[PDB]
């Protein structure tokens, strides 16, 4: 009678189901997940000189909205914008707002440079509003000045202000145009004369006229202040010629370097690191794919429309 | 399967074999035993480790936002971005599904091949002293004690020593 | 001699050629197509509450062009626009037209709400034109009113009209500005005074001036009516201040839900069903790819630059 | 091919085998026989059906229009859309070509493996009672009647029943 | 003892390393590169009717900048634009400049057609400038005319000019608006009257006013000439009405057919053929991938973030 | 590897075999020799040539510029282009890596299979006249001169001619 030697392989009691090219329900001894389903509900900021803007909107950093008083200058590698952040305390909007916000969120810092703009005795440069409260009192955008006639009703004087870029890098200059609520208000602030504001550099020009059309109240205000911007190149100058309606810059901005802009509601955590962020928080997975969100920033796993994709790490399970 | 051993001529796996992926069971006049095969097990594990090293990773490309979370976007560009992102998602979803399906097929068949390669090594070792039973076993036509069984397992079995006895037993 | 048993496999007389990794001309026993080459020459509308606009252009639904009289309101899951569809009976154009058309073609319906605008005795609000015929008579856009001076040559009065959104969802409001063919015409309709139209809401404002400059006749008319639009949010007002040139809305629109916008020349078929459409018709294939067109809408097979891609469904064919 | 049977040591296929993909032909004293093998046939068919279930499908993603059929499109965005759509089309064309080429290679080789696995199963059953002729047949060295032939097809052939007769004829 | 026959395979002393699914350091007998790393440092123009623009910017071909005098008309299948090419001799810019450049760089040629515009005896239609020199002499854009009052300070007369497209293909018309450096200069060139320029076709309508706001000198000139453009459809007319400030077209352009636009720094070579071009020259590889640049035009290998990807062309190398 | 021959039961390759990919070395009374096998070599080369024909190619899609080399681009559209282009590059880099990894795995295993198919061909030719040594050699139990060795390489060896001699030497 012959002796016997038998060749065999292992098996497990609890096998795992995977998909193959030919079988949707193939049982293997072990498998591992390739799609990340979990996220840390926090912004993992270790190893990052970060700035959390809070209720400050990125554009508010350039104009100096009261909510942005602690964010007027700085440096960072990561900038965090939040939901319902305030840019415009006084009602209005910025022309080419989306391009501006992206420029700020792409940057690694903001510096400020004095324009040196000064005004004669017949201009009141200290115009304020209840819309922009500071220290429990009427105030204004910190980087701008609301110019009005010193004496109510009198013609605002024909004025020229020139900012010279004496730096080696481009400077971002912003200004506003006030659009009064009525002819009577317009006359009180700037006089009965026809108003005209012109702005001119070597690479930009535009002209503006305050409009006095009827419109509804936004936080009790029918007036509007709309913002405009341009880049003043190194060695160039920009000339403002105006006779009422200009909201004039006290300072210009310089965007420094590059950084990662994040839009999220999750709280900061300096205890841990991450390279991938989304609205709900951070993704610290080693896996190649994820199903949390198609909207991510940084160095991320690729988004897929799948709950799970199990990769086999063992042979076919053929139990006893 | 592709190589015919795992879920093939080997009827089932061994749940008792906890120290290896492939191995041996023997029966002789003195008793029975079980032992794992190191080289075949490690060959299979190293290949799976290799796949995991290639697959479990992300790209180092840094992406920035082209869709505002807390603000409106332009309608035309927003529609283009939505179309593009959904097209890219369909590609990556498809690629992920194909990757894992293809890799799983290859892992299963690779494991099958290592089982067969061990079986084939043993067949050629035994030469004319044993015959295949069709179930992954070899019936050995001479007395093969524990030391003899060990020599088969560690690839030092010399057929010529037992050939005279084995041929007389095989031809009857 | 011994008995024998032979192992073998089937073959077929007429095999099919497929491409493999190593062979461009591999003969197999059977194969099947993966790229769809054929299309139904109709729009398969089974199980769809659809609207075929015919010669009505989507924007004409909001302003009320005569061709759109049966498409001023409704609900749908699928909206079909045709070639050479009419939007503007009177010569003109809509500012931000492409965004507006896309909004309409994304919608699942339109509801109309009355503005309630009234006009004093010195305005003729029933201005009509031979460009916009209705039942053989001179007419006008159904959702707007052409306001002119009652007395020819007399100054059109300084007029105010205010619409408040009393609904819980946003309303789309449209208006036109008439640009006369000459100074004499402008004087006849609106008087010799300088003309200005102001429009103001919480989220929008603009001012318009009718222009008289020379331009060619389009169907005998050198005049133009250009359309403008904005979204009025729930609870917000929009104020029209005007003294000649406004084409004022009698109703506003509310876009309801979402639907699939199709642009095609193919006829409707209620017997057939489909989830993928293109210019030439419908694609109701089960196959993963198609070579009909790169421009499709709905849930579609992916477009590929290939006539055929045969998938083997059998072994190598080795005939006797 | 990979497994050496189909378009390999088996010279050609059988057009007369219409009730299966793989099978047997035999010759004994009783007569000439042919029969399909169900398990190997179904194994191949099931694997191909699995591929068809995975491949013959589209995504459920709903796409809307970003290119006007009947109206003008903006020039800058139009060029971006054209570039993006053509880039996406090159990806899908490439993926489709690679998918089908890879699947066709695997289908052909899978079918080859099932042929080899059937051949190997029969070889191991016959044990020392038959010899391979090199063309996919086994010369059986004992009287193997229709019931004997059916037992081979059934996987219930016991070599020990005929071993004495076979070895006498093999060794002459 | 038995005779012997041994089966074997070849090997090489020095194998090549490739990556597989399971092994990143797999030695094979031979392999071949799939990613192209080299480029030809020339624009391979054999088989192409090509135009090298040199220092002529595509837009300068339409307006007739001095640098573009050899490139005002022509035909081509390939148009090559160079770095620092000149569009504007006089300070200014084109509205919708990016779309215009792309249209020209997609074209297969330019033809020029006379507008036929004429001007009364009180207009000097041959205005020139030191900014736009031709061989040491003051000149102007060749396809345009700078219209000014013949008598300094006199009101420029009201003028109306019409171009009719008598062709069966659309024509591209350009014009400029002069924005003077000061009120005094404006008065000298066009008179004290209020200035207005109207442009009107069946498909286009616009109005322009020269602006005199203070701005810095560019090449010693605070004045600006900004360009505008539109397409004139077959059979349509475009009417210009103006009383000072129009830079009027003397010819219009017709873009002919289609061609490949290339932006490159590489010199021309008429002895080599190519289908793929980039900033640094031509890519004539048969390989599927390249790592030269993600910005290429024509029929190109796909860009990959990879230095090398070796494809095995032999078995595992198992040396002695 | 998958088929167990190359870097498997064949200990190593032959650097001295320069006229083929696979071949024979023999030993008989006349001495030793070497010869390449044409059929197996060409089968492997033709499959690799087929891969190269499919892989070494570009698309015929004509792309035009959407990014200005020498002038400014719009900020919103530029960001979308950058996102789209980097997304497309990640896809092609991934596809290129997967293609070459998959193809390399298949090329290696294909070459292994052709070695095994040659070995199997010879095994079946020799029938009961030879035995496998486990290292890719067959020990032939009869006088097999240079012409006999040629007949094995030529696929014209008739086992019946030498069977009586061989069985006497093998079994006694
Ligand atoms: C390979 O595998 C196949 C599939 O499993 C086996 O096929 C079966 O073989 C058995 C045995 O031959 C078959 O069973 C037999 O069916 C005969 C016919 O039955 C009908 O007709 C008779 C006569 O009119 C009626 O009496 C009966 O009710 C049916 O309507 C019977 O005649 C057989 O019964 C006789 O033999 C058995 C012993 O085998 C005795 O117990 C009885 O008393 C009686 O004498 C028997 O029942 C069966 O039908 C086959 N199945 C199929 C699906 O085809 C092969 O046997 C197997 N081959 C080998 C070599 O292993
Ligand atoms: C019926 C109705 O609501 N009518 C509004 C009318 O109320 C509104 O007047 C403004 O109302 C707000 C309410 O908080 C303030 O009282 C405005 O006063 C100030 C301001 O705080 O903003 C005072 C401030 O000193 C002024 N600053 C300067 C530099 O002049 C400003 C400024 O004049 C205006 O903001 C310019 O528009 O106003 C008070 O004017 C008016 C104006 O929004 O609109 C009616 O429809
Ligand atoms: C010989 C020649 O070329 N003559 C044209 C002359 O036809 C044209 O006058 C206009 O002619 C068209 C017919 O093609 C209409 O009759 C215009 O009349 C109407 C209109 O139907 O559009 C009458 C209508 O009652 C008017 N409605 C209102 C509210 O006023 C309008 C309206 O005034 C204008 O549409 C406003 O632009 O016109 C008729 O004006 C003249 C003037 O374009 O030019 C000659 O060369
Ligand atoms: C005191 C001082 O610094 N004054 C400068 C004054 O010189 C300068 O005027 C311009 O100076 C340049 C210097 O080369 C030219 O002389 C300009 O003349 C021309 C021109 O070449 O551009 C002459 C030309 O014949 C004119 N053409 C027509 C059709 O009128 C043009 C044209 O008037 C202007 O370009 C229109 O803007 O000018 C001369 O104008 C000015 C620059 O703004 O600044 C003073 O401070
Ligand atoms: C499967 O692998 C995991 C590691 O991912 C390990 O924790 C677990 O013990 C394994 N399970 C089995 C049944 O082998
Ligand atoms: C893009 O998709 C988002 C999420 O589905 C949706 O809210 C938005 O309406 C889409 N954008 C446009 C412009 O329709
Ligand atoms: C996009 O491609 C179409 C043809 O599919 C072509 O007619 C059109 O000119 C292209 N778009 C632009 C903006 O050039
Ligand atoms: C690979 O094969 C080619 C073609 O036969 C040959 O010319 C070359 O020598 C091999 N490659 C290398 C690097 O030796
Ligand atoms: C797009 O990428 C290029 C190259 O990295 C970079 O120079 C440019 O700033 C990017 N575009 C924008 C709008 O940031």
């Amino acid at each position: 009678d012959p002796d016997k030697i038998c060749l065999g392989h292992h098996a497990v009691a609890n096998g795992t189901i995977v998909k193959t090219l030919t079988n949707e329900q193939e049982e293997v001894t072990n498998a591992t997940e390739t799609v990340e389903s979990t996220s840390l509900n926090r912004l993992c900021m270790k190893g990052r000189n970060h700035k959390d803007l809070g209720n400050c909107h990125p554009i508010g950093m350039l104009i100096g909205t009261p909510a942005c008083d602690l964010h007027l200058t700085g440096t960072w590698d990561t900038l965090i914008e939040r939901k319902n952040a305030i840019a415009y305390c006084y009602p209005g909007a910025t022309v080419n707002e989306k391009a501006l916000r992206q420029k700020i969120m792409e940057s690694g810092g903001i510096s400020k440079i004095n324009t040196g703009f000064t005004y004669g005795s017949s201009i009141n440069s200290a115009g304020t509003t209840k819309a922009c409260m500071r220290n429990g009192g009427n105030s204004f955008y910190a980087e701008l000045k609301w110019l009005v006639s010193k004496n109510k009703g009198q013609n605002f004087p024909q004025t020229t202000n020139t900012y010279r870029n004496a730096d080696t890098a481009e400077h971002l200059i912003m200004w506003g145009i006030h659009h009064p609520s009525s002819t009577q208000e317009k006359n009180d602030l700037y006089g009965t004369q026809s108003l005209s504001i012109s702005v001119g550099s070597s690479t930009y020009k535009n002209s503006f006229v305050p409009v006095v059309g009827a419109r509804p109240q936004v936080n009790g205000l029918s007036g509007r202040i709309d913002f405009h911007w341009t880049l003043v190149q190194p060695g160039d100058k920009i000339i403002f010629s105006h006779n009422g309606g200009l909201i004039a810059p006290s300072r210009v901005s310089k965007l420094i370097g590059r950084g990662l802009g994040i839009q999220s509601e999750a709280p900061i955590d300096n205890s841990c690191e991450s390279k991938c962020f989304w609205r709900g928080g951070s993704i610290n997975t080693r896996l190649p794919f994820q199903n949390l969100s198609p909207r991510t920033v940084g160095q991320c796993p690729k988004y897929v429309n799948k709950k799970s994709l199990m990769l086999a790490t063992g042979m076919r399970n053929v139990p006893e | 399967g592709l190589f015919g051993a795992i879920a093939g001529f080997i009827e089932n796996g061994w749940e008792g074999m906890v120290d290896g992926w492939y191995g041996f069971r023997h029966q002789n006049a003195q008793g029975t035993g079980q032992a794992a095969d190191y080289k075949s097990t490690q060959a299979a594990i190293d290949q799976i480790t290799g796949k995991l090293n290639r697959i479990i990773k992300k790209t180092n490309t840094e992406f920035e936002s082209i869709e505002s979370e807390f603000s409106e976007i332009d309608h035309q560009i927003g529609n283009v971005i939505n179309w593009t992102k959904d097209s890219i998602t369909d590609i990556w979803t498809y690629q992920a599904e194909l990757l894992v399906a293809m890799e799983n097929q290859h892992t299963i068949d690779m494991a099958d091949s290592e089982m067969l390669n061990l079986y084939e090594r043993v067949r050629k070792q035994l030469r004319q002293n044993a015959e295949e039973d069709g179930k992954g076993c070899f019936e050995i036509y001479h007395a093969c004690d524990d030391s003899c069984m060990e020599s088969i397992r560690n690839n030092t079995y010399n057929h010529s020593q037992y050939r005279e006895e084995a041929l007389l037993n095989r031809l009857n």
